[PDB]
């Protein structure tokens, strides 16, 4: 079936934080 | 943009990339092998490669590498940073050309990929009381959002599952347009009490 790549994440440098952007809040709706 | 295809497996992704795509075309889609995960499917050298996207609930990554709060941020990063997607023999995987998925509606109140903050800016600058738009959810790939100006901007998640659309588990609709029309005639109201009238669309440009 569907086969997936084995990535190489070694080499260079990567951050350890979660890259995030400013987000909005989603309202609650009355039923 | 428009690289996210909600309703497809890797086999269908391969069909789309080999028929409509070129080398460098790519898309994202849900994972079938691990429900909850996502996948990139990328055309390279006349064949398709699939890349697993881990979704921990706090971030997305490629089982390693940089971590991202949203799927769109992961995709954007790997489009913009050449050489960071590589296999063990050194072969680079390049995300060059989004293979576009058709929009769920043709109406001009649908803004496609538009962040929540971008939508708030749009509604505060160009909108009036009761102005509204619909956009893709960034935090829930495959879902949508009704953003309404009332001054504040309110965002209402629209769940999309099995080609049906609903708000908060309420009445379900066969299309985005049907849902919007309904809630124009029957304005929803927040729990805090604010009535979200859909008075006029804020149209794309």
């Amino acid at each position: 079936p569907v086969i997936y790549a084995q990535l190489d994440h070694s080499g260079g440098h990567h951050s350890d934080k979660i890259n995030k952007s400013e987000s909005v809040v989603y309202a609650d709706i009355r039923k | 943009r428009r690289w996210f295809h909600p309703n497809i497996t890797g086999v269908e992704a391969e069909n789309l990339l080999l028929t409509r795509g070129v080398d460098g075309s790519f898309l994202a889609r849900p994972s079938k092998s691990n429900p909850g995960d996502f996948t990139l499917s990328v055309r390279r050298n006349g064949a398709v490669t699939h890349i697993k996207i881990q979704n921990t609930g706090d971030y997305y990554d490629l089982y390693g590498g940089e971590k991202f709060a949203t799927l769109a941020e992961l995709v954007q990063y790997y489009m913009e940073h050449h050489g960071q997607l590589k296999e063990k023999n050194g072969d680079v995987i390049e995300l060059k050309y989004p293979l576009n998925c058709a929009d769920p509606t043709s109406e001009r109140w649908f803004h496609g990929h538009l962040s929540g903050k971008e939508a708030e800016k749009l509604l505060t600058e160009k909108g009036k009381h009761g102005s509204f738009l619909v956009r893709e959810s960034q935090s829930h790939p495959g879902d949508f959002v009704l953003s309404v100006r009332t001054s504040k901007v309110t965002h209402v998640m629209i769940r999309c599952q099995e080609l049906k659309y609903d708000v908060g588990g309420g009445e379900r609709f066969d299309s985005l347009t049907d849902l919007v029309e309904h809630y124009k005639k029957n304005p929803m109201v927040e729990t805090l009490g604010t009535v979200l009238q859909l008075k006029q669309p804020l149209n794309t440009t």
